[PDB]
């Protein structure tokens, strides 16, 4: 019954409840995505405006669609579980239909289609989510990392971050990064997603999980003791100058 | 029909299933694997109808892996052969119903045992030590009935085993092709493709 | 406060339906039409504006039949008329189906009067830009009826409708008076074309076209047809006669 | 045509109020009080006739109706939303619980019940909440006797006693006061039209007041004998004449 | 019970030249042992160079050619007055009859 | 004033105007003139089409909607098609149903019906194109002036668009002379090409400007564009 | 038409902000306060009974702890009634998941449906939000004694100890003082009461303005069990931990 | 508010407008026809150094003879591609032949209008109108090569040349000039990927810029990083050289 | 915010204007109209008032004959009065078939009244401008009179007046009874409980009626009809032949 449009275009030729949409992204926690030579790093940030939660059971800020891709957001939780359920349900859909898993490309393209048809379709608000969707192709090596937004459009970056404070994060990335020689390291490369959550999250061991994706469905997500070395070493390079 | 076998041992599950594949006058296929992985330790054997055999079998696959990722989580085999006899009992009332029959091994990661369930197009569930669909019934149940102990090791089931095929070769109208073995354990699911002459 | 006049199916503070209100003034805009109950059927007229000489005389026909008895004739927002007597044509169509007889004029009134009113009861829908003249003869006798956009309508002597809605009204009155006992379906062929060249007075700056169609129990066999050749030019006639 | 209105008509305000649900309560207030005594052995409930002209008959009107054959309504706010909402609620009786259980639902289930439907007035699209509150009082044997109290929020709660609408307040002090745990039915009937007259201006007699009880089973008022198990209903109103005798002894 | 279909007899043949072709056919409508028309054409032009014909239950022959025309009508609209090549026709008229695979034209068509 | 009464159609004004219509009316006049006149034996229509850039084509002005019916359009092209490919359904419809062809004057009441539609229900708009339908059926030649009012009018002749009201006193004066052009339609052409040369300013009509299209007693609506319409140039 | 009445609850502010999600949370600040604490062998769920009167029938009173299953219980803060309405299709869900798996529903997986079906008011539907948000208090075997809170934006987080509805940031404040992760279910029961007492909005915190539950194993059975205290186990427990 | 499908007084779609507005904001789109083919050259704008600029996909494939070009907000642009390609597609499934490149046109141009709050005239459900305009090209047998505009007006045209999106007011006048009747493939290719240099506001290189076209003999193609970037280098010679 | 004066949703003061503004519609007719009850037959007189000369008297009317037994008069508009009167006729007609036996006059005022509750509730459905009296010689209930308005409320009457001056009307009536001491005109034949409506309606109205100014409605065991021209003179006539 209901179907008002709400997102519709205004004089100036733009779309605000699809803009608002993002600014509710840049609210939300930072998230961060940075490939290797031979892996994919996501890192998140933790709130902090209130301390007293159960960890254990608390949704984390990464989540599977399926066993070789993962998806981090920035933005509204309630919707970003609406958009991994969609995912995740394609995941399995597509190994049925196509006896093959999906690609992160195609789970990407997929994610990016329901944010778009949200915003032109009535009754609805956008996403007020972004994503980083990261993994390996079925039978492959070569990372995979792209982003999607409330617009619907999505594109891969060699690293990439969203939320608050991502301006400054990708400034640091955008100068320590380089794709002739990417973090050839497992290591080296989980290292430089620390350093760049680092410049925002204003030290956070327990505040900065990060989730390690390798080839052939190799995901885990490390604990604070890894995640607290990683802090530790680095708080060292600065001194230690 | 087609041979579907199993049988529930001391800490794991066998399951025993017909490689042959016939349409009509001619057998098509000699290796077909009757079986689908719902989860790394729940194995379903199928048989029934043509197509609403693997269509059941694919589809049950699909939702619970599905809830294994959304829960992180692997669904005990007692779950699961739940949500397949719910699936079979909504099935037989539908429009065109799915003619399948099932018979699900897992090992219990939690209570650390293995089971067995037998389930029928109707969604007639039941858990046995050992069972099958079908006419194996009538040339197996008796044998096991005869050789068959709860405590039995995975090598002892897998000769009770043997001696089923035998009877089932020697007894039985249809060529079968032989059976793909599988087995069920806490270390997961493998298949014993030693059989052929084991 | 106000803005009681945005919406269709608002009450005024004082009990009023604006929009149903706005939409009479569309029909006053209106060309002018009649309607004159004869003893024993029904004249319709009406004032065809001559817009240009590039309109094919005789051609854009304005008065409607519904079934084969019944006669219409509206001023206002031509669509909006049309739509109406749409709706009749299925509502007597729908009628005659289950009944057989052909629908009696008084019941069509009320089926077109619901249908109107029914346009005043939301916001959703913008009612009838239309007044209707319309009539026919049934199982006991002639029946004239004008419908308002309100959805309200009575049954009529004589009624007129649209810009020359006063002059009009005005002579039928007069006829009223000096017939007690009744014009004849002949007659009224003609008073109607007078009364139709009078009330074009208030519209004398464009050249006109009149139409005149009737429904007589002796003339017609109770069937609804079009005054023409002859009978029409005769009555053309006895107007253009007493307009001077 | 087609109700267009598919959204909410009642909604957050900045303050985090509810407009109409306020407002809705506020109708409630201003209409006539009715009020509820659960004595040890019965429930009480009575309101007052506001004959709307002297040429009308309040008796074709009750503002005290029976919901199954042991609960009973009474009301304060908009008499035509509780009118329907009496319908409503005798029927959802049959439909969620006699027809499916065989027997009469108990009074908290029954008004959780019309809670719901009022509740859904709040938030359906294209509506508005119901402008009356509600005194719901009955008996079930596994649960005695009862008084709720309904408000167009959705919101009811048990009730010792209470009164509603225009002098509430006035009221509600004077039941605090005259309310015990060990009060007879007949007690409570009587502090009824002892709470009642206070808000009464002009006429306070039997054709005046209108009142009933949730009491013993009336097996005369069965309307047929044969089934032991079959007792008689709970519920009575008092007749005009009965008001009257107990107003003497006021 | 209610038998939709039926037989009018008829027989058609069609024989393509090296820059021509010809479809043929009897003028004769049967039903059992009854002639119900001695000139009942069977045989049409349909445009674009086209001739067709459906044999058989000629209710269902005559709704398939009207549709079929019809479809070449609506294939200029559609296609700026493009002609429809005979192969085109083809498929397009394999759609027209597979749409009813469940309850088909009791025809055995030639163009 | 005007503000609070055009925002939608279902909201008739003070005055019993229905702006949104008359909104509609607008794109019309923003609309290249475009004329249609007709003789006994023949009608015709004749339409200016407008280009964007000069690398860009001309939009076509003119669609058949059946052998015997066709139109001109001057307004909304995406409406026109809507209209004119629904005005070729209900010709078909006629034959296909009762092996006849729809009379010029139906296919005008049905246009009307159809428009009337979109102006008294909340949500849909009207229509913002103007049409000049044109045909030869069981009573000779036509030409229709459909507006998104719902306004179907029969004329002898007419045009619609920028200027417009150039060609159409020139067809009001020339009426006696091209009504009678019967049995010769290169002269009820000619009376059309000048009838519109009366509405130009901006140029003058080209080969690849011009659009002419002709239904009558033996003629079968056709459509006239570039080299073809250069013997009238 | 109707668009002109449309509140339109479901948009984002031009900061990104859900007007209806965050009106309704502001409309559970105002009511009473609910507690949950979770200790190593146990949960306790204590809110405060919003207005209460002399008259009010407490015994058979029920505002803010609501049982879903044998092994969940939920704690209130808004309106009743809408909580009601989520609270019966989480009952209905719990038996779902039991028919289909023969097994309890697990406590995040319930939690789960019931913040999707708020996050759905929030996205589309333009009808208004629940004003509800809960404290979910439950036991399962694969993560133990956990503790949840959802609200009207759909949203759900696990915690040690939390609190919802009125004075929250007074009450966390003194929660996060005095909570230890080696607490034991008696130590959080006083915690809660000691926390409700320095924050109620009232003169003294008496039996009568509190609903309380806990969710223990009673040793001697190896079971889990919900308590929901009655009028006089809350009058007890109340003098005993010093509030007489 | 006011009705997504409400006129202005000027007798104008104001959410159409609006839309086109959106348009004119979005990247740069070129496309030249020639008697050898069209070419179809797109800005790929990357908003950050870190994004993989390959990953921007502004030029798709509907047929293997008909290509196109987008400009707008191009997450509109799927749901119409993906029609574009099924309409062709089903065309050979249900005539035996590829579809006409015009009325592919003609087909995506009929999505645009379906929109509104409750539209008397069928079931157009779509909120808004496309925030995106395209540049088909193709060749059929019919009319050889074309070139087609399609806005979210619901209209199209057909040109020679025409570019739409940011730089296209300046670069359109100067395809004004600088096409002809009698340009080669190679010219145009050139000739895009100058007045492309000369709109963007980046230095544009074989990253940023994206060349493609379609030709009876090959169909539809894009051009490789390495093909297009020793196109640009003989640009700039060619230009340097007077 | 001001629109809650524009459809039925409440005012801060818990009132819905609309349903008030329907009330004033009521009386854009200005017509009263009343009824009493007689020994064993209850009468509605309305006022009728044609102005126009062209109208055809006998086609104007506010009373009507719902049922064999149900007539109703109606007070307001006529287009709201005759989409009132159809939809009563229906729910008489569908009440019969489904239960075997006539709608009791009382019972169809409840489901009219009920049916305009609902526009009071709903948006989308805009009040009848009108009140509806309905009467009839109920075959358990005697002679019967109920009335509803826009609010969606009714009630049944000893005697009832409607329309601008009702109160006059009323008040004549309120002190008839008071002075009688019995709810009804204690008179055998309906022609003098007739003559007694219109004698009152005179007395409160202080105006003097011609046949042709009045509409009269009688409702007597098992039937309800409406008088003529005629019928009333010459009971006009009675009333005259006392004064």
């Amino acid at each position: 019954g209901y179907d008002r449009a709400l997102s519709i275009f205004s004089p100036d030729g733009h779309i605000f409840q699809v803009e608002y949409a993002l600014e509710a992204v840049k609210r939300g926690t930072c998230a961060v995505g940075v490939k290797g030579k031979n892996c994919v790093v996501l890192g998140c940030e933790r709130r902090s405006t209130l301390k007293l939660q159960d960890t254990r059971i608390t949704p984390s800020k990464v989540s599977k669609i399926d066993s070789h891709v993962v998806l981090s957001f920035s933005g509204l939780n309630a919707d970003s579980r609406i958009l991994i359920e969609k995912a995740r349900v394609e995941a399995q859909s597509h190994r049925l239909t196509l006896e093959d898993p999906v690609t992160v490309e195609y789970l990407t393209r997929y994610v990016a289609g329901v944010q778009q048809r949200y915003t032109q379709s009535g009754g609805v608000r956008p996403f007020g989510v972004s994503t980083l969707i990261a993994g390996f192709d079925p039978r492959d090596d070569e990372p995979k990392l792209y982003q999607t937004e409330p617009s619907g459009i999505y594109s891969s970056w060699s690293a990439q971050t969203i939320g608050r404070n991502s301006k400054t994060v990708r400034e640091f990335l955008e100068k320590n990064y380089d794709r002739k020689e990417p973090p050839a390291t497992v290591e080296e490369c989980v290292k430089l997603t620390v350093r760049s959550l680092l410049e925002v999250v204003q030290t956070g061991a327990k505040n900065i999980e990060i989730t390690v994706v390798k080839p052939d469905s190799d995901i885990v997500a490390l604990s604070s003791e890894e995640i607290n070395q990683y802090v530790t070493q680095i708080e060292q390079e600065k001194q230690e100058q | 029909m087609d041979i579907i076998l199993g049988i529930r041992v001391q800490d794991s599950v066998i399951l025993a299933s017909s490689k042959a594949v016939t349409r009509g006058i001619s057998v098509l296929k000699d290796s077909d694997d009757k079986t689908r992985q719902l989860s790394p330790h729940t194995l379903m054997s199928f048989a029934g109808e043509a197509g609403d055999t693997v269509q059941f079998a694919e589809y049950i696959q699909a939702n619970i892996q599905l809830y294994s990722i959304r829960e992180d989580y692997e669904l005990s085999p007692q779950a699961v052969s739940s949500f397949v006899r719910q699936e079979l009992a909504k099935s037989i009332r539908s429009r065109r119903p799915y003619q399948v029959n099932v018979l699900i091994g897992g090992y219990d990661k939690k209570k650390n045992k293995p089971e067995l369930y037998q389930i029928d197009y109707l969604g007639t569930k039941v858990e046995l030590p050992y069972g099958a669909h079908g006419y194996s019934g009538f040339y197996t149940f008796s044998l096991l009935d005869h050789h068959y102990r709860p405590d039995m090791t995975t090598e002892e089931g897998l000769d009770l085993l043997k001696l089923c095929v035998q009877e089932l070769e020697k007894r039985m109208p249809m060529d079968f092709k032989g059976v793909i073995v599988k087995i069920v354990d806490k270390d997961g699911i493998r298949q014993v493709d030693d059989f052929q002459a084991q | 406060g106000t803005g009681y006049d945005l919406s269709n199916s608002v009450f005024s503070p004082d009990g009023r339906n604006f929009q149903v209100e706005y939409a009479v003034k569309a029909v006053e805009n209106g060309t002018t039409s009649i309607g004159i109950k004869c003893n024993d059927g029904v004249v319709f007229a009406v004032e065809k504006l001559i817009t240009s000489k590039l309109l094919v005389p005789q051609k854009n026909v304005k008065i409607q039949v519904v079934d084969r008895h019944i006669g219409c004739v509206y001023s206002g927002l031509i669509p909006d008329g049309r739509h109406l007597v749409n709706r009749g044509r299925e509502e007597a169509a729908s009628f005659k189906k289950l009944y057989k007889t052909p629908i009696p004029i008084p019941a069509f009134a009320d089926r077109l009067g619901q249908y109107v009113q029914a346009h005043t009861l939301y916001n959703s829908v913008r009612p009838f830009g239309v007044s209707t003249i319309f009539g026919g003869v049934d199982k006991n006798g002639a029946h004239l009826y004008m419908l308002e956009p309100s959805g309200s309508y009575w049954g009529y002597k004589g009624a007129a409708t649209g810009k020359g809605r006063q002059s009009a009204k005005a002579e039928l009155e007069k006829l009223v008076d000096h017939h007690p006992e009744g014009l004849s379906a002949r007659e009224a062929v003609k008073q109607a074309a007078k009364i139709i060249y009078l009330a074009h007075e208030d519209n004398k700056e464009k050249d006109f076209e009149l139409e005149i169609s009737w429904c007589s129990l002796s003339e017609t066999n109770g069937l609804h047809k079009f005054v023409k050749g002859d009978l029409l030019q005769e009555a053309i006639d006895f107007a253009q006669k007493e307009i001077n | 045509m087609t109700d267009r209105y598919s959204f909410s008509l009642t909604t957050f305000s900045p303050s985090g109020k509810l407009g109409q649900i306020d407002y809705a309560l506020t109708a409630v207030k201003q209409g006539v009080t009715s009020l509820g005594i659960k004595a040890t052995n019965g429930v009480v409930i009575a309101t007052e006739k506001k004959s709307s002209s002297p040429l009308a008959m309040s008796e074709t009107l009750s503002k005290v109706s029976l919901l199954t054959p042991d609960i009973g309504a009474v009301y304060s706010g908009m008499g035509p939303d509780y009118r329907v909402l009496v319908d409503k609620s005798r029927k959802v009786a049959h439909t969620s619980y006699k027809r499916i259980y065989g027997e009469y639902p108990p009074t908290k289930l029954l008004v959780s019940e019309v809670a719901k439907i009022m509740q859904e007035a709040t938030q359906s699209g294209g509506v508005r909440p119901f402008g009356v509150s509600l005194l719901i009082a009955g008996h079930d044997e596994f649960n005695g006797f009862s008084l709720y109290q309904v408000d167009p929020s959705g919101s009811y709660f048990p009730w010792k006693a209470t009164a509603i609408g225009k002098g509430s307040v006035a009221a509600k002090t004077f039941l605090e006061k005259r309310w015990n745990d060990e009060l007879e039915l007949e007690d409570a009937i009587h502090i009824a039209l002892l709470t009642l007259k206070e808000s009464v201006e002009g006429e306070f007699n039997g054709d005046t007041i209108e009142l009933a009880i949730i009491g013993d089973e009336n097996p005369d008022l069965l309307g047929y004998t044969g089934i032991p198990t079959d007792k008689g209903p709970r519920f009575r109103k008092l007749t005009s004449q009965e008001i009257n005798d107990r107003l003497e002894a006021l | 019970q209610f038998n939709p279909y039926g037989d009018n007899g008829g027989t058609i043949l069609g024989i393509a030249g090296e820059d021509f072709a010809v479809l043929a056919g009897d003028t004769r409508n049967i039903t059992d042992y009854s002639i119900n028309s001695r000139y009942e054409p069977k045989v049409f032009d349909c445009g674009d160079n086209i001739v067709m014909s459906a044999n058989g239950f000629a209710a269902d022959g005559d709704a398939l050619v009207k549709r079929f025309k019809n479809s070449v009508k609506w294939y200029h609209f559609d296609h700026n007055d493009k002609k429809l090549s005979i192969n085109s026709a083809a498929r397009n008229i394999q759609h027209l009859l597979y749409g009813k695979r469940f309850f088909p034209y009791y025809v055995h068509t030639i163009i | 004033f005007r503000n609070n009464y055009d925002g939608d159609t279902v909201t008739f004004s003070p005055t019993g105007r229905l702006f949104q219509v008359e909104y509609a009316l607008e794109a019309i006049k923003q609309g290249s003139v475009t004329v249609g006149l007709r003789s006994n034996t023949h009608a015709v229509l004749v339409a200016l089409k407008r280009n964007a850039d000069e690398l860009s084509s001309y939009q076509k002005k003119i669609i058949k909607c059946d052998e015997h019916m066709g139109l001109s359009l001057a307004g909304l092209a995406p409406d026109a098609r809507v209209l004119s490919n629904y005005l070729r359904q209900q010709c078909n419809y006629s034959s296909l149903v009762f092996n006849r062809k729809l009379a010029v004057e139906r296919a005008g009441h049905l246009l009307c019906d159809k428009a009337q539609k979109n102006t008294q229900s909340y949500g849909g708009r009207p229509y913002g194109v103007g049409l000049l339908i044109i045909g030869y059926d069981k009573s000779g030649a036509h030409l229709l002036e459909f507006q998104p009012s719902g306004n179907v009018t029969e004329l002898y002749g007419t045009a619609i668009g920028a200027r417009s009201q150039g060609a159409k006193t020139y067809l009001e004066r020339t009426l006696d002379t091209f009504i009678k052009i019967d049995g010769n339609p290169d002269e009820l052409i000619k009376a059309g090409v000048e009838a519109i040369s009366q509405s130009l300013r901006d140029e003058s009509l080209t080969v690849d400007n011009l659009s002419i299209a002709i239904v009558g007693k033996d003629t079968p609506f056709t459509i006239y564009d570039g080299e073809a319409v250069a013997k009238y140039i | 038409g109707s668009r002109r009445y449309d509140s339109r609850t479901t948009i984002f502010s031009p900061e990104g902000r859900l007007y209806q999600v965050e009106y309704a949370l502001e409309s559970i600040s105002h009511a009473g306060t609910a507690i949950g604490i979770m200790a190593s062998d146990g949960i306790v769920l204590a809110a405060e009974r919003k207005v209460t009167s002399t008259l009010l029938e407490q015994d058979t009173s029920t505002e803010k702890l609501y049982k879903l299953n044998d092994k969940i219980a939920v704690a209130v803060a808004g309106l009743t009634a809408d909580a009601e309405i989520l609270i019966n299709t989480a009952r209905i869900h719990a038996q779902n998941y039991l028919k289909t798996y023969n097994e309890d529903i697990p406590v995040e997986i319930l939690v789960r449906r019931l913040s999707d079906i708020k996050q759905g008011y929030t996205q589309h539907g333009g009808l208004r939000p629940f004003g509800v948000s809960f404290i979910y208090a439950g036991y399962d075997d694969r993560y133990g004694y956990q503790l949840y809170t959802s609200n009207p934006s759909g949203n759900y987080t696990g915690w040690k100890a939390i609190s919802v509805g009125a004075n929250t940031s007074a009450a966390q404040t003194l929660l996060q003082m005095d909570y230890k992760d080696d607490m034991k279910v008696d130590d959080a029961i006083e915690l809660a009461l000691k926390t409700l007492s320095k924050t109620t909005d009232s003169s003294a915190l008496t039996y009568d303005r509190l609903e309380f539950a806990t969710i223990r194993k009673g040793a001697n059975d190896g079971e889990v069990y919900q308590k929901i205290f009655k009028p006089q186990e809350i009058k007890d427990i109340l003098v005993k931990t010093g509030i007489t | 508010d006011r009705g997504v499908s409400t006129f202005s007084p000027e007798g104008r779609l104001f959410q159409v407008e609006y839309s086109l507005e959106a348009i004119k904001l979005g990247s740069t789109a070129i496309g030249i026809a020639t008697k050898e083919g069209v070419v179809l050259g797109v800005e790929k704008r990357a908003t950050s150094p870190l994004l993989e600029s390959d990953s921007i996909e502004k030029i798709v494939e509907i047929d293997r003879h008909i290509g196109c070009a987008m400009s707008g907000l191009t997450a509109d642009a799927r749901s119409m591609i993906e029609h574009a390609r099924t309409a062709a597609v089903t065309h050979n499934l249900y005539y035996d032949e590829d579809i006409n490149v015009e009325s592919l046109t003609q087909s995506v141009c009929d999505l645009a209008l379906r929109f509104g709050e409750g539209a008397s005239g069928e079931e157009r459900l779509m909120s808004r109108p496309f925030g995106v305009a395209l540049l088909i090209a193709g060749h059929d047998a019919d009319d050889g090569y074309q070139l087609f505009h399609a806005e979210p007006s619901g209209t199209f045209y057909r040109y020679n040349a025409k570019a739409i999106g940011s730089g296209s007011e300046g670069a359109q006048a100067e395809l004004l000039n600088e096409w002809h009747s009698s340009l080669t493939l190679k010219e145009a290719e050139l000739l895009v990927l100058k007045i492309l240099k000369q709109v963007m506001e980046e230095k544009l290189d074989e990253n940023n810029a994206q060349l493609s076209c379609i030709t009876k003999q090959d169909g539809f193609k894009i051009y490789d990083n390495e093909k297009t970037a020793e196109l640009i280098k003989e640009l700039k010679e060619k230009e340097a050289a007077e | 915010a001001g629109y809650d004066r524009h459809i039925t949703i409440f005012s801060p003061e818990g009132r819905l204007y609309q349903v008030e503004y329907a009330f004033k519609a009521t009386n854009q007719t200005n017509i009263n109209s009343l009824a009493v009850r007689g020994k064993d037959c209850t009468v509605v007189i309305s006022q009728k008032k044609v102005p126009d000369k062209l109208l055809d008297p006998t086609t104007v009317s506010y009373i009507f004959c719902i049922s064999r037994t149900i007539g109703m008069v109606v007070n307001g508009p006529i287009p709201d009065a005759r989409n009132a009167a159809l939809r009563a006729k229906a729910e008489a007609a569908e009440f019969r078939y489904k239960y075997g036996y006539d709608m009791p006059c009382d019972v169809l005022a409840k489901r009219m009244a009920n049916l305009s509750q609902i526009y009071t509730q709903r948006a989308y459905m805009r009040p009848l401008g009108v009140i509806l009296t309905f009467v009839s010689v109920d075959e358990e209930l005697g002679p019967s009179i109920y009335k509803t308005d826009p609010a969606g409320y009714y009630v049944g009457y000893k005697a009832t007046a409607t329309g601008p001056k009702q109160q006059e009307i009323t008040t004549n009536l309120e002190n008839h009874f008071k002075k009688s001491k019995i709810d009804h005109i204690n008179e055998e034949s309906w022609e003098k409980v007739v003559e007694f409506a219109i004698t009152h309606m005179i007395d409160a109205l202080g105006t003097e009626f011609s046949k042709n100014d009045l509409e009269v409605g009688v409702a007597t065991k098992d039937k309800f009809f409406t008088l003529s021209a005629e019928n009333i003179e010459e009971r006009l006539v009675a009333i005259a032949e006392q004064d």
